[PDB]
């Protein structure tokens, strides 16, 4: 039997996972009260009779986005238990997050996590949902990262993260808590799949035809990205693709687990009548710069390695088709050391549609999760932002106060430092 | 009266119901098909005429 | 929970409580069939003649009338913006519906479509029962101090 | 369940939270006897913040109203919406601070501040998690403003970890009430850098230039002028009563507003504020509120912010709107003009979305600023205030209260040491 | 979305805005109260649910006219604070519109412009409206030009001005006000369409049969004319004129921008059934020296460029054998710089005739505007009388003592002689 | 199998392609919602040259349609077989040309011109072998002339081996929609001569001169015009869509037409052009449509062919016929007036025979000819553009745009080469 546990951590991953269990309910037809009218095994766990139950723990300080999943229509599907609150939030510090107010719930928050990997036989990884930008998300996932590092050895844990953009961000001091949860989800994440706002409002804009996105909108494609990469977990397919079998292709070095993901056939109704969607079309689409869920443009790198996730009526021919075409293409770039750099997986499960949502109804499918030397110029522009902030001292009497010392940003920006000219070193030619 | 409280006939003004509902998305999702299906009118309306 | 009422058969439930939310339960395996949301909490329920329509009163002086399949309330009505509306019951026949309100008054609405019917004011207090005579002769519509109110059915 | 306690203030205190609180409970749906008569339940999921549970349904609130003369509780009181306060909350004096700050500070403040402190040991110990103490007080009286920032003093040895939201009304260059209008403001400011949290400046001069322009309402009252801070404390406090897409309390705000420990103090500001003539000509859409946000004119100080840089800035978006829209326009005023942002800090805006509106609106916002642009404001007090000492005028007033004229030179020193400060971030 | 923000200036400005908003709300069926029972976005914009506001400002230092739209038949079609009142007029004065008063009145005019440009979304021009006989349109319309320019950089601005008679007038120093605002609407708009109010006189005579017309029946026509030349944007036609495109074909230098007018069918209810209206008719109609908008005679200068707008039933074919027979004709001459001197204009709405008016039902209407040499006489003409003004210096003391130097009459007397050996040189073979 | 990618651009080309799409959808039997229709098995086998199979059986056109001018699409949309396009491919501009070269082709095309490549990109891989580019635009506009040229350049230098096809209108002799026609009628034929491979030159005069005189219309409609055009259109890409006795695509035409590359500019005429009066009294034969395929009046070209000898020529032939009695009438017409072809060309007239006749006609045919005639009408825009230049009018709004006053002396002096080499060939 074959499980996973996503924790969510904070104000994002909980909007997420609002938008996450509320599609992995419609995939295996649980209504919201939580009873069906073995597909259903690696999210939801079959409790007593008749009662599916999911596997998450939702922490966040804040109460207010807590009560929301307490009263809202998803009330009975949840443990009483497994959604933790607390009195007082983070407040943008990632001290408060990691020291001050981190403290008493982080030990909680394990006993949570251990009587759900008792319950489950075959743990196969964890799925972290953060904002790095934030204080819960970016502090007190540090905090658990950290002891899920101690407390559970060599078990897989993916980075889920919402990550500052480079033009569009709602709060100041991103550049500080980003800069600091960069320090620790390196050597405890084992793959990070990077997420920004602002590319998927690029992608909402123009993809879906939606000229006002929210976050609910947003929430609703990053669920399918998700969704789509346990698809071979649940159900059948011809390449059969597991969550530590994307460890063993998608990264290379270990300190190098920064992954951009994309999302192919993200057509609104009203176009969906019109295209056809081949699966030689999906791929070129999958690969396009717009396309990407981060602002990143990927020409600027090479690539290292990618994985390809198809859902549906997808033959494993015309997938080769595919990724022979896209590899002897100009405009993408694959390093010289990685002369194969492929790894396809195929799921017979169309994907699923959420009511009143806005992506049409679809037979294929295409989930990229790859990994780029574009992926350096994240790292960098934050950096910029940091020295930028730090060389004036700026906030700092906010974090100082509340825990830390003055040096820890010296800590974290030179290994941030680190991070930026080995992605340099690996993608240079030999 | 109320300065900052609009006057019963404003684009502003929501009644108690309506300021309390909370579906972004949805209003948005269905504000678009309104507008597509007023559009496809508009069109078939101008096609006729010519 | 303010309304319940038995089912046109015996081995199912009905129920309409505070938590803006309503439903339908079956007695044998005592679990959950569906469930109904509303916007505002409930304040009355009632079952018409063979299943046709579950309708329900809110705090916020509306009567949503339910069809028990096609989650969508059928038809809502605000109406009694004075003050609160208290309480509901059903016509055996079908045919009729009391209405109940935090106002002087009492009304008779039609399942079909609200069409106002009963008079004007005769109790003090609000409202608090309902529920015609099994021969649509009557109506026994009580307020909250010590008032009864008999009625006849024109 | 992070509450508040409301201090009030003195004459202009008392006022401005008789609207205050009137505005939160048409907000939360109570009536003017107490009772719950709201008609949804996202009101009664945070009534905490601001009231209290009694018997019978009733709905108290937080408040401590204080003062030195009993004439204005006893138009709060007898007024509408007068009856939800606590009638043992009303502590107030006998004697009058006469416009004295020595008196409300030293002589009569002594006996009253330990009875009035009391009521807060009572407010405080029996709510579970504080968020922080919001006061509404004035600078320019010495009833509230001697008295209110000594209350500061107090409260802050005690509490320590909690947050400080005070507001205060500041003198005008144009019109003055009073004669000891320099001399009260400069000795409160002096206990406010040290003692408060953030601070956010009010000011009458800015509230009769809005009503006038804006509002098109040509004689103002303290009717409309004080709902019209009252539609701004409201807003600060918005996103802890109600769900949102982003939500921001105090420590959210502080944080992202004040880089350095001494620079908070803020200025405010109302977005969908339109005179009665303009309400069916104007659309309510997010961009139209962002224009009117940064509007010179719409903003509740006397500095003009164009003089001086944004060195950071929030945003309390209250409504069901699109973030993109919140994000892209507060990204479209930082581009636009940026000689007119502060450039060793990216992204100087914060913004949050609250779910729920104000009463009767579609959409609103709230406005908080740290701009350098306020050391012009405490710079005409200071000058204000020099001006007077030199010739010793007015002084044996205040002498009089074993306030002897060395605190004088110091209260002037950090004045000054504020408006340097403020300035040698804007070069 | 194409959209353009008519400002209008003085009391030409207001008298003429009221009169063609009028015709606006008559195309697109908008109520006085503003409720109609998507071609209504380039005028007015949707505020809200059921009302449309117009896309204007109306900018007078005189608050009696401004009040009169105020109280009038279309009070609550307005923006009240877009109707801009000032507490006393210019008093026939350039110095005091540019300097005195026209100082402090033009900020509340780019707020108020601030205001509409981030509402709409693409504009596609400003359509200015001034005498500048008066002082209120050559003083304020000037520093309103000025400030536009170096707000919004690059974009198109339309000059519809009423410029001052040769014989009969209504203003004595109208030759100081005419002058002062040619030096500085020569640099700033890049489409200026004079207006003559005698030949509107001489319109409505003979072509109108009213004996005793008023301002009210003059701008009900020069109404027809604003909205003939942008009704390609509000209507779908065969061949569709933009606003941009107007300066892209009929200005080939960027200081020649002065450009005629004539709108062709001009036939009362009686006339209208006697009168077969053929594109053929019309469009001879319209190049006739007695229907343009201003006093000149085209038959001394040269066409350099022209422009002609269709409305109505007008397929594309008689519009091009129409103007095969006009270039044939030795009456009219085109200069020898430009073979092709025509741009051709179709759309498919038919002009709307107002309620209470003298102008008939047609089914096919033209609006040429054109740029030409014979021009140049109208500046020399005002030459002339600015020169017996200021040989004695009459009529100066209200200008020096009101903010201005007296160097500026001859700065603006040497800029229009320039302009006078501008127009006499482009002409020549 | 041999697919046609149709590319339409400004205000004339969406409304030639919208009667293009509709005359190539109707003798295929494609309804305007999108399904099949049709009554034969024929249209069915070769539909992807114009067609894209979508999912439930709807074909959708391999059309890409632009325009800087927003309002145009709609207009498209408005017409008739107007809801088969892709909705995706509707690239749109905000600004608009404005009868400018130098604004489609450098300032205000440039940020939409990589959108166009985007969907050029996309739609010529999803097809297995591209057989061209068809292109339908003006000369005289500023987005059909300046943006497309671009375009045309563009998808040159991209895809070198494949044809190119313009149906340029070109601005006309008597009388011009528009005063700057020559600037861009310079500029675009410039840009043509070293990228396109083939130009196929319409004048709509020279339309009107075919609705007069031999259709006897009193009043054509602006879009009887384009059903000539789209007649023609249809009728080049005959033989790929159809199975005929002699077969001859767009590369076949290119290699007997063009004996020297930069010749490429063609003039056209679609034979069986009959009014209804005269509709009865003609025998549908092949002599009838070969002696008035060569007749002046039927080309669609202001240039006259019996001005200047006819170096090549191609005939397209549809329908039920014979191969010797279409050749003989071939043979015939090169010696009953032998001065009129050129001589160190033997057998200047190339034709194929297509078995599928258009719908409800029994038999067409369709002329494509390289003339030395066809110099007329570039020598009197080269009238037009000398006369304009030389006194530099009407250059402000160019050199504004980038360009400057060398670049318009590379368009008069490659049209001058142009009229050179073609005059030299008359002799
Ligand atoms: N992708 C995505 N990101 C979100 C969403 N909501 C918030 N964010 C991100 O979260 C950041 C705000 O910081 P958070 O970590 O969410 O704040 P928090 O979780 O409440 O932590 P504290 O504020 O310290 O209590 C913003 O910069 C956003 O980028 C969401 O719905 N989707
Ligand atoms: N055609 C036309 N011309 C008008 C109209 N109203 C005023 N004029 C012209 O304007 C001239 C008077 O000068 P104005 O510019 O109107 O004066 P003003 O706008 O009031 O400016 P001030 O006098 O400074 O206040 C007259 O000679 C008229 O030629 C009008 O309604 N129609
Ligand atoms: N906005 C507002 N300002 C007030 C009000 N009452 C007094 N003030 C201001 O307070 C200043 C003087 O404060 P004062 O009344 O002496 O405070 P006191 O010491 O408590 O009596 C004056 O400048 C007034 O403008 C009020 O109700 N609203
Ligand atoms: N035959 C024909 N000619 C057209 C059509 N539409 C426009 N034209 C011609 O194209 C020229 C203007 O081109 P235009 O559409 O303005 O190009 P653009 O402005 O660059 O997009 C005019 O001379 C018209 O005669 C059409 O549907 N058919
Ligand atoms: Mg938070």
């Amino acid at each position: 039997m074959r499980e996973v546990i996503s924790i969510h951590i904070g104000q994002a991953g909980i909007q997420v996972g609002n938008a996450c269990w509320e599609l992995y309910c419609l995939e295996h037809g649980i209504q919201p009260d939580g009873q069906m009218p073995d597909a259903f095994n690696t999210f939801f766990s079959e409790t007593g009779a008749g009662k599916h139950v999911p596997r998450c723990i939702f922490l966040d300080l804040e109460p207010t986005v807590v009560d929301e999943v307490r009263t809202g229509t998803y009330r009975q599907l949840f443990h009483p238990e497994q959604l933790i609150s607390g009195k007082e939030d983070a407040a943008n510090n990632f001290a408060r997050g990691h020291y001050t107010i981190g403290k008493e719930i982080v030990d909680l928050a394990l006993d949570r996590i251990r009587k759900l990997a008792d319950n489950c036989t075959g743990l196969q990884g964890f799925l972290v949902f953060n904002a790095v930008g934030g204080g819960t998300g970016s502090g007190l996932g540090s905090l658990l990262l950290e002891r899920l590092s101690v407390d559970y050895g060599k078990k897989s844990k993916l980075g889920f993260t919402v990550y500052p953009s480079p033009q569009v961000s709602t709060a100041v001091v991103e550049p500080y808590n980003s800069v600091l949860s960069t320090h620790s989800l390196l050597e405890h994440t084992d793959v990070a799949v990077m997420l920004d706002n602002e590319a998927i409002y690029d992608i909402c804009r123009r993809s879906l035809d939606i000229e006002r996105p929210t976050y609910t909108n947003l929430n609703r494609l990053i669920a399918q990205v998700i969704s789509s990469l346990t698809a071979s977990l649940r159900f059948d397919g011809a390449l059969n693709v597991d969550i530590t079998e994307f460890q063993t292709n998608l990264v290379p070095y270990p300190r190098i687990h920064f992954m951009l993901s994309s999302y192919a056939p993200i057509i609104s109704a009203e176009k969906a009548y019109h295209e056809q969607l081949s699966v030689a079309e999906i791929t070129n689409a999958a690969f396009e710069p717009a396309s990407m869920m981060v602002k990143c443009d990927p020409r600027h790198g090479k690539y290292m390695a990618c994985c390809l996730m198809y859902r549906g009526d997808v033959v494993p021919k015309d997938v080769n088709a595919s990724v022979a075409t896209i590899k002897t293409k100009r405009t993408i770039q694959f390093v010289d050391w990685c002369p194969t750099g492929f790894k396809c997986g195929i799921n017979y499960q169309p994907p699923t549609v959420v009511p009143g949502g806005d992506l049409a109804k679809v037979q294929r499918a295409v989930c990229m999760i790859s990994n780029s030397t574009a992926i350096g110029e994240i790292f960098s522009r934050l950096d910029h932002k940091f020295d930028l902030m730090y060389a004036k001292r700026a906030f700092v009497h906010w974090y100082v106060g509340e825990g830390m010392e003055e040096g820890e940003f010296s800590e974290a920006r030179e290994d941030l430092a680190a991070l930026e000219k080995d992605f340099e070193e690996v993608g240079a030619e030999s | 009266g109320n300065p900052v409280m609009p006057a019963r006939n404003a684009p502003a003004f929501c009644d108690e119901y309506d300021r309390f509902n909370r579906d972004v998305a949805g209003e948005m999702n269905a504000k678009k098909q309104q507008n597509l299906q007023k559009k496809e009118e508009v069109y078939a309306v101008k096609r006729a005429e010519q | 929970i303010v309304g319940a009422a038995v089912m046109a058969d015996d081995k199912h439930v009905a129920a309409a409580s505070e938590d803006r939310t309503w439903s339908l339960w079956d007695v044998g395996s005592e679990r959950v069939r569906t469930t109904w949301r509303g916007q505002s909490m409930f304040r009355g329920m009632a079952v018409s003649a063979d299943k046709v329509s579950v309708v329900t009163v809110t705090l916020d002086r509306k009567i949503q009338m339910w069809d028990v399949r096609g989650p969508d309330p059928r038809w809502t009505k605000v109406e009694a913006h004075g003050k609160e509306v208290g309480c509901v019951a059903s016509d055996h026949r079908g045919a009729a519906f009391a209405t109940g309100g935090a106002d002087q008054a009492v009304r008779v609405w039609d399942w079909r479509n609200g069409g106002e019917v009963g008079g004007a004011a005769c109790h003090s207090a609000p409202v608090a029962a309902m529920a015609f005579s099994p021969d649509d002769a009557g109506l026994v519509s009580v307020a909250l101090d010590g008032s009864t109110c008999f009625w006849q059915l024109t | 369940m992070r509450e508040i306690v409301h201090i009030q203030g003195g004459q202009c205190g008392n006022q401005i939270g008789a609207k205050f609180w009137e505005v939160v409970s048409d907000e939360h749906g109570i009536d003017p006897t107490g009772t719950y008569h709201g008609d949804s339940d996202l009101q009664l999921e945070r009534i905490n913040v601001y009231f209290n549970e009694a018997t019978g349904g009733r709905y108290v609130p937080r408040a401590i109203l204080m003062d030195l003369e009993p004439g204005t509780m006893d138009s709060v009181r007898s007024g509408p919406y007068g009856q939800i306060f606590r009638p043992d909350n009303f502590v107030f004096g006998q004697t009058g601070a006469g416009n004295n700050w020595a008196k409300g500070h030293y002589t009569e403040g002594a006996e009253l501040i330990d009875s009035v402190l009391d009521v807060v040991r009572k407010e405080a110990e029996s709510c579970d998690c504080l968020q922080g103490f919001q006061v509404c007080h004035s600078l320019g009286g010495g009833t509230g403003s001697g008295m209110g920032t000594l209350l500061i003093s107090k409260i802050r040895e005690e509490y320590p970890d909690r947050m400080m939201l005070t507001f205060s009304v500041v003198p005008s260059p144009k019109v003055s009430d009073t004669v000891v209008e320099p001399y009260n403001a400069t000795l409160s400011v002096h206990q406010l850098v040290e003692n408060a949290d953030e601070c956010m400046v009010l000011d009458n001069e800015a509230l009769y230039d809005i009503c006038f322009r804006t509002l098109k309402l040509t004689t103002p009252t303290f009717g409309d002028l004080n709902h019209l801070i009252s539609a701004v404390m409201s807003g600060i406090t918005c996103c802890l009563r109600f769900p949102g897409q982003l939500n921001a309390d105090l420590r959210k705000l502080a944080v992202n507003l004040i880089p350095f420990p001494r620079l908070h103090f803020f200025m405010v500001g109302f977005t969908p504020l339109t005179s009665r003539g303009s309400q069916q000509y104007r659309a309510l859409t997010v961009p139209e509120l962002t224009q009117q946000m940064w509007d010179a004119k719409n903003m509740m100080c006397a500095a003009d912010p164009r003089h001086g840089r944004y060195l950071t800035a929030s945003a309390l978006f209250r409504g069901r709107m699109s973030t993109k829209e919140v994000d892209e326009q507060m990204l479209n005023v930082q581009n636009k003009n940026s000689s007119y942002f502060v450039e060793w800090i990216p992204n100087n805006v914060k913004s949050s979305v609250c779910d729920i509106p104000p009463k009767g609106l579609k959409m609103s916002a709230t406005f908080i600023g740290n701009s350098t642009a306020i050391q012009e404001m405490f710079k005409r007090v200071s000058e204000q205030f020099t001006a007077m000492f030199r010739r010793k005028a007015f002084l044996h007033w205040y002498t009089g209260e074993g306030m002897d004229e060395m605190e004088f030179t110091e209260a002037e020193s950090n004045m000054n040491d504020l408006v340097s400060e403020y300035q040698q971030y804007q070069d």
